């Protein structure tokens, strides 16, 4: 009944710790990843717009 | 009476870490906005993409 | 136990949207949310600060605004 | 006292294992969806580098 209730609660939350740990760890981790995500895309953006300019100059090189 | 000291150890503890989870859960979301963000984008520019192989390609024809 | 930093990010349930800086690396620079705006405490030298804008370097404001805080120096 | 104590935090450590569980989810499906906005970029820098290729043999034919 009570006692072992107890028992239950005080090895729960012990446990609770490094479940937390390890959450924080795995949530820096992904914020990392989609910021690289973000950052990777910017890169590409910036390479289909100095190809775009490029292909402007072509097409008024020629016709 | 120190089982009732145990269980205010708890409880409090247990505050921690339902607001550290908080933070963290509001971590997660903003990463998850960024990138929904940065997949967005990315559509339009696999258009601006096939829109310069389809003008590339044109190019290439009358050379 | 958990580190004194997640004690203090535990301190940011409660903080606004729209804050152009993390309550992760406003923590890991040593302060706690006082509960009102944008605005956070170092547990230590009790320098605040608010209004915080795109980009800003919580740790770097912590040591130029401060350099004499004991948490300051060791981070 | 104590029986309420222990019943009480019975409940907002189910609650505590309710959010957790929650954020573990999402975690993953940021985890996921940023996996793929990393494959669709690497298909999409391969389609640059081709376009960087095909610009610059064009350029170089005209001046
Ligand atoms: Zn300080």
């Amino acid at each position: 009944e009570l006692l072992q209730r107890c028992e239950s609660l005080e090895k729960k939350t012990a446990t609770f710790e490094n479940i937390v740990c390890v959450l924080n760890r795995e949530v820096e981790r992904v914020a990392m990843t989609a910021e690289a995500c973000s950052r990777q895309h910017r890169l590409d953006q910036d390479k289909i717009e100095a190809l775009s300019s490029k292909v402007q100059q072509l097409e008024r090189s020629i016709g | 009476f120190m089982k009732e000291k145990l269980l205010a150890e708890l409880e409090g503890k247990l505050r921690v870490f339902e607001n550290i989870v908080a933070v963290l859960n509001k971590e997660v979301e903003a990463s998850h906005l960024a990138l929904a963000t940065s997949i967005h984008q990315s559509q339009l520019d696999r258009e601006r993409i096939l829109s310069l192989e389809q003008r590339v390609v044109e190019l290439q024809q009358t050379l | 136990m958990l580190s004194c930093e997640l004690y203090r990010m535990s301190t940011y349930s409660t903080f606004p949207a729209g804050v152009p800086v993390s309550e992760r690396s406003l923590a890991r620079a040593g302060f706690y949310y006082t509960g009102v705006n944008d605005k956070v405490k170092c547990f230590c030298c009790g320098l605040m600060l608010d209004n915080w804008k795109r980009g800003d370097s919580p740790t770097e404001k912590h040591k130029k605004l401060y350099p004499s805080c004991r948490f300051v120096q060791s981070l």
